[PDB]
DNA sequence: ATCAATATCCACCTGCAGATACTACCAAAAGTGTATTTGGAAACTGCTCCATCAAAAGGCATGTTCAGCTGATTCAGCTGAACATGCCTTTTGATGGAGCAGTTTCCAAATACACTTTTGGTAGTATCTGCAGGTGGATATTGAT
DNA sequence: ATCAATATCCACCTGCAGATACTACCAAAAGTGTATTTGGAAACTGCTCCATCAAAAGGCATGTTCAGCTGAATCAGCTGAACATGCCTTTTGATGGAGCAGTTTCCAAATACACTTTTGGTAGTATCTGCAGGTGGATATTGAT
């Protein structure tokens, strides 16, 4: 039985982030467009830490690479260093 | 044979995950979607432990943020049901989009 | 085996005059760093900016000041610009 | 020799941080009061934050400290929100926030 | 005697004014405001009056956006008319309050 | 120095045509008749926040005039980067 | 003696590019290459925005290029859009846009 | 009267290479002269940031480039790391 | 209302994952003694910026009228919440080796310094041209009928 | 549809501000050419810590049922658009005066630099314990009747 990777981001799981969220009540489309922003995300994240990773020619991806990355799309992140 | 009335387990919800910080993704899954990406920009890349639960920290808030603004959205529009345009609006507002 | 330096300890030193019965945890100890270092560079930037306006080639307590007035919140920037005067006070006021 | 931190009243090291403007780049030089100062707002504001956190840990029957402490401390208190406004402290989660119009009735 | 409907005119000035270029508000009033308020951090302050123009330049072009996103609000609870709650979720969302 | 005009309730020359106008470039159709006051609010409080920043320029070049610059400079801390008068 | 900015077969200042990379204090030394590439990424954006703005003073039976053709340029782009998001161009105005509800009948 | 400098001749020499038929109004000269000044600063400021994070006391062009790749969006990118490369090869062999 | 079903709270226990404590180097702070550099303190300019007066239009304030929008009300149908569990994907923990990081080496490339040469800025005068703002007057657009 | 009111369009036409054009002075760059310094690429390799995978774990896919939410329809009330009318205030363009940005020339004060002590701060290791879960029983909340 094989799958999206993506599919990979269960309606549970999603349903958790939106509880926490505050959100009561759910539409059954909100799962997929979620993962379209929840890929977007990641792909401009990802992209800018890679794009770090390269630079210092390295093969490893490191959590400053993430943390720089995260600073300078403005979702700076505490507790993994920097 | 006992029955919540629709509401009452996620409002119950609500307050258990409101109260704890687990991560809510499961890691495994997460971390092949992290992998799937990263080949796309370069191949045969490795993952540092915490770079990826940098990522995974940071996503989850940034959608539990997303929920917040969704959810306000919907509730301006006099709903209580978050419907993808909520999502989009509060994108487009807040200059992700459009 | 190379050396990383934080502030991990100077940030125990305050708690331990703030909550001397309080202790904090790894990760807790992790967020503290970040938050010091990113103000850091937030009142650097902001201090080396106002330096580079005014053709001026040093940064003194003055574009410090300056910068922290910029960068903070009413009280929390009043409070501060307090203690930071205070610490160059008694720092000079001694032989 | 005496350190210049306990010259100037201080935890923070008053060294390292002249060092660290020195070589940021931030300028050519560097004045001699610019890293008392900037070490004693360091240790201001991480005073502020411990002694709410604190608050947060004994509020919450606790001892050590961890990451939701400094979250609770942090948006529940108006300027350091603000001030950190844009940073998301991992491990955090958020305020306990419910909209009234998602109340039941009755 | 001759009467446009209710609207038409209004969709008339959207098209003007989304044509030109020129600041909305009045140049002197702008500045008496801005001098006000300057004078309440400051007494005895003095202009350059293109700081002043930067000024009107600017928070013309921010209301001019805040505006914007204040009208998909509205429109995205089904009215046409924004409403102060509509300005007020836009600034929510947008980080301001 | 001999007298100088006390400024008082300047906001209100932000009349409502003007902010009729401003709306209408901001594609506005129709508008509740409180958005007057409320739109005055928020752009006092833009107001007072890029001038405390700009005037925090000018006190530190110890002038006594607010340049452009100043106000170009507070609106770039500000997220508002203004193209056209320098800088 | 030849500018380094004909050596590069560029328009715009090298050596000025150069100084104001020293000047700027963005790090201690400055490779001989880097404000030759710098250089010529301005001038490469600089011809995109100039290209697309003319473009836009034509369309509107104009010869001279004003902020309102360089905000036509750069709002109707995608991509300078994005690169100029949180950017204000003085006397640019905005694109014309109606929302289709606004617009009558059915 | 002191020297204020700026790129209106840079500015206006691509202009005629593009539009050999266009004038610029001097308003908009100055909404170019303030783009180009902010782009310097963008690149110069993720290429300072760049080499410090590498500890490296250097920006070469090498760091321009990874700045640009970062600042730039994908098609803009694309072509302004070709401009840059092709500027630099050219010059490295022009000496 | 009472009453059952089930979720939540609270008191107490306890092993160990994760704190706090200790030790011992040593990189990098501090101390010392010259070697630059810098930010003014005075002492003058020419500006822009303030103030103010008068004329004029161009837009603002106001009141009236009623079109049509908003929000209240009502309702049916559709759509998401709640539901029990074993199938299966994730979690956990053990193990080779990829490559990050430590170290040392040396020259291609950097700064530094004193010449030499050029260009980009401004300022003084001069010329020009694109187009802003006015003019009918021929072509829509809207709304009453 | 047809008809009249008025907004819109566009094209040509003169005054003119803002643009382009030199001219020329020159001061500040930028360039050129040795002498001097070194940053970091290059090569070698130690040892974290990351990919892989086997057994242990527990979250999720599923399909059914109907509660209650959403969106459509209708409609009475009243808010906000349009517009005519009366005239205040902003705009425009003078003119003077001065308060003050913007320079330049000399040093005392401050900060950088090369060199040596003298720790404070880190990694590696050694004890120490806060609290994450577990259980037990009381208590609160929800929903049916
Ligand atoms: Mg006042």
């Amino acid at each position: 039985v094989l799958r999206d990777n993506i599919q990979g981001i269960t309606k549970p799981a999603i349903r958790r982030l939106a509880r926490r969220g505050g959100v009561k009540r759910i539409s059954g489309l909100i799962y997929e467009e979620t993962r379209g922003v929840l890929k977007v995300f990641l792909e401009n994240v990802i992209r800018d830490a890679v794009t770090y990773t390269e630079h210092a020619k390295r093969k490893t991806v490191t959590a400053m690479d993430v943390v720089y990355a995260l600073k300078r799309q403005g979702r700076t992140l505490y507790g993994f260093g920097g | 044979p006992h029955r919540y009335r629709p509401g009452t387990v996620a409002l119950r919800e609500i307050r258990r995950y409101q109260k704890s910080t687990e991560l809510l993704i499961r890691k495994l899954p997460f971390q092949r979607l992290v992998r799937e990406i990263a080949q796309d920009f370069k191949t045969d890349l490795r993952f540092q432990s915490s770079a990826v639960m940098a990522l995974q920290e940071a996503c989850e808030a940034y959608l539990v943020g997303l929920f917040e603004d969704t959810n306000l959205c919907a509730i301006h529009a006099k709903r209580v049901t978050i419907m993808p345009k909520d999502i989009q609006l509060a994108r487009r507002i807040r200059g992700e989009r459009a | 085996r190379s050396r990383k330096e934080s502030y991990s300890i100077y940030v125990y030193k305050v708690l331990k005059q703030v909550h001397p019965d309080t202790g904090i945890s790894s990760k807790a100890m992790g967020i503290m760093n970040s938050f010091v270092n990113d103000i850091f560079e937030r009142i650097a930037g902001e201090a080396s900016r106002l330096a580079h306006y005014n053709k001026r080639s040093t940064i003194t307590s003055r574009e410090i000041q300056t910068a922290v007035r910029l960068l903070l919140p009413g009280e929390l920037a009043k409070h501060a610009v307090s203690e930071g005067t205070k610490a160059v006070t008694k720092y000079t006021s001694a032989k | 020799a005496k350190t210049r931190s306990s010259r100037a009243g201080l935890q923070f090291p008053v060294g390292r941080v002249h060092r660290l403007l020195r070589k940021g780049n931030y300028s050519e030089r560097v004045g001699a009061g610019a890293p008392v100062y900037l070490a004693a707002v360091l240790e201001y504001l991480t005073a502020e934050i411990l002694e709410l956190a604190g608050n947060a840990a004994r509020d919450n029957k606790k001892t050590r400290i961890i990451p939701r402490h400094l979250q609770l401390a942090i948006r529940n208190d108006e300027e350091l929100n603000k001030l950190l406004g844009r940073v998301t402290i991992a491990q955090g989660g958020v305020l306990p926030n419910i909209q009234a119009v998602l109340l039941p009735k009755k």
